[PDB]
């Protein structure tokens, strides 16, 4: 829990992430504004609970010092590999270790925010490491987190 | 740089939720265990009573230790959030 | 009896949720390797928002898994309680 | 997955724990009633995936088969000693394995629906094995569910 200046200064910007009216605080209905860009769907009392603990002087919102020390708290970061493993196994229709070249292409361009039929020819010529129009994830997942 | 890791995991409206949940787990082991182990004659009216609130009180606390994880992972979105700055 | 034991633990809108987060998992995943390992000169303003997106797709997924969790855990609830009748 | 005679009947008298108005059915009002009953707070949705996960025909409810259908998948129990050690856990103020007499005494008779100082000194007589006026929780907790 001890930052350096670099990282005090890159969390600054981070900052302006949050403080959306740009007014120096941040408060709940900024941080339910975020949250839901991000996809989530905090409650008011999830919201509050946010706020409260990194709230250090009470009073209901966060400043750039209640941020900062809190990020010293949680600087830790660790691996993907299997989350990410465990995302691509939601595509993996028949249990096996293995999508097809096809099922991926057909995945990427439906699902989600998409790549290009042109990215995907890049993702799988990565993936599909034997040229044998399977990819197995595992290894894959593994490679790209090396 | 981060690449693909991302922060590493592990109230007082929660708090009284758990010490209340707690102590009525405590109550209804120690009845049901009484009601069940301790007597002579066993009611099953009685150990039905105490196994309803058991439950109703260990499943209280799972409430709570699942909303504790969900804050926790909330938190943790923002971390990561603010650390994609550092790239 | 059951004594102390309970039920032993382990949608369409929730099924949704898992695909679209899933394939932005694989898509960022992707995207970030690419612009980090693949290139002559990372960008770190790709890098940026692929970590921006990578992160809510993992944090999305990560929802849903505790949903699940939750909701396994409220049936649990109700069959512990019909349970109770078996004393 | 297979239930015996006299688990059907037993299931029928739950049921109506669950049918308040006993018409027959549950819908997600009486199962929010209950679930909140047991200290629980359910959404409309969770209380609507409930029922969709026994909802056989798709009629919106839960009849008596889809009930005791969905018992059969779910008739295995396992031990609570863990869960109910960490239940003594959130009194044990020093972290020490123990709590002292006193404090239980005082936890028991103040917190949650409580028991009688006459219940307590019941309850303590048994968990206090050694008779120093001190609980070690876990062999306590070990003792009831042996
Ligand atoms: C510093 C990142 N962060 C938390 O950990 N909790 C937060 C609540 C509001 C804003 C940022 C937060
Ligand atoms: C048979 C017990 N039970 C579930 O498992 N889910 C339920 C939803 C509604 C009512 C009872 C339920
Ligand atoms: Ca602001
Ligand atoms: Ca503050
Ligand atoms: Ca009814
Ligand atoms: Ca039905």
């Amino acid at each position: 829990d001890q930052l350096t200046e670099e990282q005090i200064a890159e969390f600054k910007e981070a900052f302006s992430l949050f403080d959306k009216d740009g007014d120096g605080t941040i408060t709940t209905k900024e941080l339910g504004t975020v949250m839901r860009s991000l996809g989530q769907n905090p409650t008011e009392a999830e919201l509050q609970d946010m706020i409260n603990e990194v709230d250090a002087d009470g009073n209901g919102t966060i400043d750039f010092p209640e941020f900062l020390t809190m990020m010293a708290r949680k600087m830790k970061d660790t691996d993907s590999e299997e989350e990410i493993r465990e995302a691509f196994r939601v595509f993996d229709k028949d249990g096996n270790g293995y999508i097809s070249a096809a099922e991926l292409r057909h995945v990427m361009t439906n699902l989600g925010e998409k790549l290009t039929d042109e990215e995907v020819d890049e993702m799988i010529r990565e993936a599909d490491i034997d040229g044998d129009g399977q990819v197995n994830y595992e290894e894959f997942v593994q490679m790209m987190t090396a | 740089g981060r690449k693909l890791e991302l922060t590493k995991a592990e109230d007082t409206q929660l708090t009284k939720r758990v010490k209340n949940a707690a102590a009525n787990v405590l109550r209804e082991t120690w009845l049901i265990y009484k009601n069940t182990k301790l007597v002579k004659k066993i009611d099953h009216a009685k150990v039905r009573k105490h196994q309803r609130k058991f439950l109703q009180a260990i499943h209280q606390l799972r409430s709570v230790k699942m909303e504790q994880r969900k804050l926790n992972d909330q938190a943790n979105t923002l971390v990561d959030l603010a650390k994609t700055q550092l790239e």
